[PDB]
DNA sequence: TTTTTT
């Protein structure tokens, strides 16, 4: 009786609202395909694990902070490069203007296909992410250093001027006005924040991000990169030891952990990875400082083993299939 | 120096407090030698929880106003204004044990108030003064 | 003399008013069953209690605001789950643009009978809200994250360009068109605020939410809910402690609190719920670390006595019934 | 109405 009236007058007003607005206006969200999580490789495998889908998600807002050559343009470009062997087209929004495109190329990103700007002022920034965003061309975006976002009257001003809150008012305003166009264009766009001091901190470090409190409502993913060590080739430094925190997850369980290197002028060591991985995963023995796979002894140290990786394809290829089947919690085909 | 006189804050119990402060609020200014900053603000404290026992100073009787620092870190043993979700406020001694952060009273007769992620430090109790 | 003479104009009055206007334009406050407050349960018992009813009003607007990743959705999606276990019809306007189908699916929510909407512009989101009302038959209506409520004006604008107080103004106008609707067809709308800094709060709270003050004087419950902690199974972290301060109730006594714990994939921990209101009740004793009912030592620690009483659900339902009839000050019909 | 910053 009146469950038939109620049935018939939520098909009226949905029909209504459809006219209205669109027919993707209102639906179900069982039957919405465009709702569904889709996700690129951040150039980690033990980030991708640390994700929980896989991947940074596309149509998202990601934040990537961090102390000062903890790795945050690194990562960055090991995702565009990612994302752009999978025939995606990338933007870098460089408001630092402190992008190498020799570095860049040697990290893997294609620099004919990869857009660049340099803007002037935040406000510029960020019209150029929207209109990228609602071209619906570009599938990755990336704004370096979210605390180089000035705003235009605080570059019109001299220094000393007080701007009390315009970048978090702009930060907040291009969130709202972004938001939806990322989604609706399925485009990824990174924000790469500076770290800033903070008081009263009771629990955890006494660090704050750039650009207000927005970002951190609008990110569905907000990893946290910090430099804890050295590599080294005997005396020379050659590269880092990265961790990268999940200090926020909208679309897996937050707060996991990746460990990787950053070596200079070739990114994310993705070998020593798979070593790390394959040693967790029982796949390859670990007997004191020696590695062996199967029995086979495939060398000592992780250097050595990670440089056997390199020698043999075949083994390292199944090696990340074994791990990648075993690990990831989200497989998409 | 004159900072302004902003409500009460309850020593020992993490009280609500409704009502926002700006610094054009107030129709009381209390002056005082000690150079703060021009954040710094007077609160008058309900509570005996943080009266030490005589003999051991410093204490903080009912009544008197305390002078907060918010531009002025708060290390372990020193007397700080803690904010409990957003809203509650307490006066008590922070110290850093064992890695979790509590707030201990002068007052044994009152129990220590545990900290959880959502309380932070408003500012740094720098001063004393009887109304 | 006096008195019979005002009786008769009185009723003339009321005669003439139920004339012009229908049949229930106005009548005696105790004899109109259409303002008896019903509630719905939001899938934590700890809130039941301290929002006094027994659960959010029914026809009421209701505010939940709080930091990042400080529990908003996903208690969100508990009263939807709650809801829809009742036969009721949900939506959920997702103007973040940030809605885990999977996730929510997780939680509990009939995925396949939620209806879905994305919307642009914030009045297209008031708009579907205000029809979906209207329709009479969505009993719930969540709009996610009305800071993200862009105004059609600012949308079309530039970023940088300033809408003094129009997305303030559109909030106000859609609670003053809202309010009478959500009210004739008993529609619970939800809406989820973020958290924007107060400049110049030298003591106080130094918070405001997002849309200006309409939503302040309109909600009929605020619920102001944030992250006291983290929830271990060793070294992952499983879950998060999770506190809920009720800072505006019309239908209770506000200003009370509550504490649950949310499981990442799970929801609400109802159980935990249980179990501490038990040994508050006098119905589980608690001897240091160790959990007992009835002298059957049940586990140690909250964790242990949560699974046992999730393996034992006769003893649950017990428990569960007797914490009801108990705590409960508005047990519901 | 809007929004931190060191
Ligand atoms: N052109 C380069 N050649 C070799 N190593 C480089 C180069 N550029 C950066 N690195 C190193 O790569 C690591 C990470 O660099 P970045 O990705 O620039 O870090 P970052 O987080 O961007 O810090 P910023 O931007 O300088 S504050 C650091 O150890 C750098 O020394
Ligand atoms: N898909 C998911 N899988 C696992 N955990 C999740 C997922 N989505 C959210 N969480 C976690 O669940 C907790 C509550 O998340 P939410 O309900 O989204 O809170 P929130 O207030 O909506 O935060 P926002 O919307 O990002 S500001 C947080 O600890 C999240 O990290
Ligand atoms: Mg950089
Ligand atoms: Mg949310």
């Amino acid at each position: 009786a009146i469950d038939e009236n109620k049935q018939k007058a939520l098909a009226a007003a949905l029909g209504q609202i459809e006219k209205q607005f669109g027919k993707g206006s209102i639906m179900r969200l069982g039957e919405d395909r465009s709702m569904d999580v889709e996700t690129i490789s951040t150039g980690s495998l033990s980030l991708d694990i640390a994700l929980g889908a896989g991947g940074l998600p596309m149509g998202r807002i990601v934040e990537i902070y961090g102390p000062e050559s903890s790795g945050k343009t690194t990562l960055t470009l090991q995702v565009i490069a990612a994302a752009q062997r999978e025939g995606k087209t990338c933007a870098f929004i460089d408001a630092e203007h402190a992008l190498d495109p020799i570095y860049a190329r040697k990290l893997g990103v294609d620099i004919d296909n990869l857009l660049c700007s340099q803007p002037d002022t935040g406000e510029q920034a960020l019209e150029i992410c929207d209109a990228l965003a609602r071209s619906g061309a570009v599938d990755v975006i990336v704004v370096d250093s979210v605390a180089a976002l000035t705003p235009k009257a605080e570059i019109e001003g001299e220094i000393g001027d007080s701007h009390m809150g315009l970048a978090a008012r702009m930060m907040s305003q291009a969130m709202r006005k972004l938001a939806g166009n990322l989604k609706q264009s399925n485009t990824l766009l990174i924000f790469i924040n500076q770290i800033r001091m903070k008081i009263g901190v009771m629990f955890g470090n006494p660090e704050t991000t750039t650009g207000g409190n927005a970002l951190k409502f609008y990110a569905s993913v907000r990893l946290d990169i910090r430099r804890i060590g050295a590599v080294k080739e005997g005396e020379n430094v050659v590269g880092s030891e990265t961790r990268v925190k999940v200090v926020k997850n909208k679309i897996a369980a937050p707060f996991k952990q990746a460990e990787f290197q950053i070596l200079y002028g070739e990114g994310i060591n993705f070998y020593g990875e798979l070593v790390d991985l394959g040693v967790k995963e029982k796949l390859i023995e670990k007997a004191g400082a020696w590695y062996s796979y199967k029995g086979e002894k495939i060398g000592q140290g992780k250097a050595n083993a990670t440089a056997w990786l390199k020698d043999n394809p075949e083994t390292a290829k199944e090696i990340e299939k074994k791990v990648r089947e075993l690990l990831l919690s989200n497989p998409n085909s | 120096y004159e900072y302004p006189v902003f409500s009460h804050v309850q020593a020992g119990m993490f009280s609500p407090e409704l009502r926002t402060f700006t610094k054009g609020d107030a129709e009381r200014w209390v002056s005082t030698t000690k150079k703060a900053s021009d954040s710094a603000f007077w609160l008058e404290v309900e509570g005996n929880s943080m009266t030490a026992p005589t003999g051991s100073k410093p204490s903080f009787p009912d009544g008197m106003l305390i002078l907060v620092d918010p531009e002025q870190a708060v290390e372990p043993g020193d007397f700080c204004i803690a904010r409990l979700g957003g809203d509650e406020f307490t006066f008590a001694k922070l110290i850093r044990d064992s890695g979790q952060v509590f707030l201990q009273p002068l007052n044994p007769q009152y129990p220590m108030i545990p900290c959880n992620e959502s309380c932070s430090v408003v500012g740094k109790v720098i001063a004393s003064q009887w109304p």
